[PDB]
């Protein structure tokens, strides 16, 4: 007479839909911030360079 | 702490041309200051690293 089952299913699917998403997005927003690191300190070294010799 | 007491005798010892010491200055400045050169340059490679490591 109460549907507690499917209750508890639909609640479980949306929980696992967010779950795998934040796991999903948060890795390549973490690889996006690696690679902003590594190209400032490119730029840094690139232009250092270029006042050593002027 | 070598490098600026090497040029100070080089200010000390020729106020006027001395030309007896004038072949060894040549050799003593250009093994300096390629020593120094070289000493810098592995410095700045060293501390760019150590900031790209994080």
């Amino acid at each position: 007479v109460i549907p507690w089952q499917t209750f508890d299913e639909t609640i479980k699917e949306l929980s696992r839909f967010k779950q795998e998403y934040s796991q999903a997005a948060s890795v390549l927003v973490g690889d996006i911030k690696t690679l902003l690191m590594d190209s400032q300190d490119k730029y840094f070294e690139a232009t250092q360079t270029v006042y050593e010799w002027c | 702490g070598v490098a600026t007491q090497l040029l100070a005798a080089y200010i000390l010892l020729f106020d006027e041309y001395n030309e007896k010491k004038a072949s060894a200055q040549k050799d003593i400045l250009i093994k300096v200051l390629d020593d120094g050169i070289t000493k810098l340059n592995e410095a700045q490679k060293s501390l760019l690293v150590s900031s790209q490591s994080f």
